[PDB]
RNA sequence: UAUACCUCUGCU
RNA sequence: AGUAGUAACAAGAGGG
C-alpha cells in the first residue's frame, strides 16, 4: 500500500548464522541503560545486573 | 580480534570484541559497536513515542509487587548449592536456606527485589558457609552386618569459588 | 468521624490528659475500666515528661564487576551510564 | 501474603474459629480447644 | 523513646508492637514517634479487652484471673495487635 | 581371585 | 557380535 506501481519488492527468507555466539552481554548493558534513560538509577541499576553477570559469566 | 583481561575478582580470560575492529569477510563475527546499537535503539525510541516510558513504568509495578514466590515458577535451574540441575522451588529455596544460615535475610520480608538485593551482598561475604551430604556406612548386629547411611559435612567456600558458583552456568546436549 | 460516617463503627477517643469522648457518650465500658485507662494514659504523659522511598546500589565486589564488563574506553559504570 | 510464624497463623485462626463456632453458632470443646491452643503454644 | 518505650511497656506489646510496625519499612529506631504511638494504642486495646467477660445469662461481668473457663467468654475481641490478614 | 546368591534402581 | 554415530549402550550401585 506504501508503495507505487512503479517499484519492485523483493522478499528474502532470513536466518541468520551463529545467533548466541555473536551476541554480546556488554551490548545488552547499553541497551538496558538506554531503554531506561531518564528513568530512577535503583531500577536502572537493577535491570543493569543480568547483562552484567552474563559478561562475567562462566561455563560448566 | 577482540581485547583481552584478567578479571579481578575471578582471573578469568574475558575476552570483549565491542567496539573492537571492524570486520573485512562475510566470516560469522563479533564485533559489534555501541555508538551503532545506541543509534538504532535511539531511532526505535523515536519510531515509537513514550513506548520506553510506560515499557519501564510496567516494569516498575511489576518489580515493587513482584513477590519471591514468581520464582518457585518456570523451567529447571543450575543450583550452586549441589552443583547439579534442580527444579526452580527447590534450587531456590536451598539459596534461600544457605542465605538464611549466613548473613543474608532481607528475603524474609517476602518480596522478589529483596530476596534480589541479598545475591549483590552475598558476593561480600568471603567464607560461604554450605552443608555437603555424603555416604557413610555404619555397622548393624542381627538377632553382623554393614549398613550405608547418609551423613552431613559443612564446608565454607572462598571467594573465588561462590563468585564462579553464581556466575556458573550449566550446559547439556539438546536432544 | 468524617471519615468513618456512612459505617456505623463505635468510636472511643482518650486523650493524654484525662479527658474522654466516645460515640453519643454511651460508655458501654464500665466506670472503672475506664478511669483506670485515663490512669495509665496521665502516668504515661507524666513519665514522658519526667524523661517515602525505594533504593537499591551495587556493593564493591559487584560494581567493580560492572566496572569490569562495559567496552573497552569506558573506565566506570557511572561512566558508560553517563556516556 | 503473609509474614509471620506459619504456626502464629493456625493459632490466631484456631481460636476465633473454635469461638465464633460457638459463640454465633459447646463451651467445653471451646474450652478444650482453647487449652490445646494453647497447650501447644506453650512449647516454644 | 525506644528505651522509654521498651523500659514502660511489657514484652507482649513491644513485640506486637516491633511486628505490626514492620510493614511500611520504618523502625523504632527512626520513627519512634508512631512506635510508641502504636504501643500506647495496643496497651489501650489490651487494658479495654482484658478481663472482661459474659456470664451464661446474658450479663456483663468483671473479673481477676483471666482464664475463662468454660462458664465465661470474652466480651471484647482484640481485633488490633493480629495480622492483617 | 573365582563361583554362586541377596538387596536398591529403569528420566534423577 | 550388534545397536549405534562426533559418544555412548552392550546393566548400574551395594552386601568390600
Amino acid at each position: 500500500a506504501k508503495s507505487t506501481d512503479e517499484e519492485l519488492s523483493y522478499t528474502i527468507t532470513g536466518d541468520n548464522t551463529k545467533w548466541n555466539e555473536n551476541q554480546n552481554p556488554r551490548i545488552f548493558l547499553a541497551m538496558v541503560l538506554r531503554i531506561t534513560a531518564g528513568q530512577p538509577e535503583w531500577f536502572r541499576d537493577l535491570l543493569a545486573v543480568a547483562p552484567i553477570m552474563f559478561s562475567n559469566k562462566v561455563a560448566r | 580480534r577482540g581485547i583481552w583481561k584478567t578479571n579481578s575478582e575471578t582471573g578469568a580470560q574475558q575476552l570483549n570484541p565491542i567496539d573492537g575492529p571492524l570486520p573485512e569477510d562475510n566470516e560469522p563475527s563479533g564485533y559489534a559497536q555501541t555508538d551503532c546499537v545506541l543509534e538504532l535503539i535511539e531511532g526505535l525510541d523515536r519510531s515509537h513515542p513514550g513506548l520506553f516510558e510506560t515499557a519501564c513504568q510496567e516494569t516498575i509495578d511489576a518489580i515493587q509487587q513482584t513477590r519471591v514466590d514468581k520464582l518457585t515458577q518456570g523451567r529447571q535451574t543450575y543450583d550452586w548449592t549441589l552443583n547439579r540441575n534442580q527444579p526452580a522451588a527447590t534450587a531456590l529455596a536451598n539459596t534461600i536456606e544457605v542465605f538464611r544460615k549466613n548473613g543474608y535475610k532481607l528475603n524474609e520480608s517476602g518480596r522478589l527485589i529483596d530476596f534480589l538485593k541479598d545475591v549483590l551482598l552475598s558476593f561480600e561475604n568471603d567464607s560461604m558457609e554450605v552443608t555437603t551430604h555424603f555416604q557413610k556406612k555404619k555397622r548393624i548386629r542381627d538377632n553382623m552386618i554393614t549398613q550405608r547411611t547418609i551423613g552431613k559435612k559443612r564446608v565454607k567456600l572462598t571467594k573465588k569459588n561462590y563468585l564462579i558458583r553464581a556466575l556458573t552456568l550449566n550446559t547439556m546436549t539438546k536432544d | 468521624a468524617s471519615k468513618l460516617k456512612g459505617e456505623n463503627v463505635y468510636i472511643h477517643i482518650f486523650s493524654f490528659d484525662g479527658e474522654e469522648m466516645a460515640t453519643d457518650d454511651e460508655y458501654i465500658l464500665d466506670e472503672e475500666s475506664r478511669a483506670r485507662i485515663k490512669t495509665r494514659l496521665f502516668v504515661l504523659r507524666q513519665e514522658l515528661a519526667t524523661a517515602l522511598e525505594e533504593e537499591f546500589s551495587y556493593p564493591p565486589t559487584f560494581q567493580r564487576l560492572a566496572n569490569q564488563s562495559l567496552p573497552p574506553s569506558f573506565k566506570d559504570y557511572h561512566q558508560f551510564k553517563a556516556y | 501474603i503473609g509474614m509471620a510464624s506459619m504456626l502464629d497463623a493456625m493459632l490466631s485462626r484456631a481460636r476465633i474459629d473454635a469461638r465464633i463456632d460457638l459463640e454465633s453458632g459447646s463451651s467445653q470443646d471451646f474450652s478444650e480447644i482453647t487449652n490445646t491452643c494453647k497447650a501447644i503454644e506453650a512449647l516454644k | 523513646m525506644e528505651n522509654f518505650v521498651r523500659t514502660n511497656f511489657n514484652p507482649m506489646i513491644l513485640e506486637r508492637a516491633e511486628k505490626t510496625m514492620k510493614e511500611y519499612g520504618e523502625n523504632p529506631q527512626n520513627e519512634g514517634n508512631k512506635f510508641a504511638a502504636i504501643s500506647t494504642h495496643m496497651e489501650v486495646c489490651f487494658m479495654y479487652s482484658d478481663f472482661h467477660f459474659i456470664d451464661l445469662e446474658g450479663n456483663t461481668i468483671v473479673k481477676e484471673n483471666d482464664d475463662d473457663n468454660a462458664m465465661l467468654k470474652h466480651r471484647f475481641e482484640i481485633i488490633e495487635g493480629q495480622e492483617r490478614n
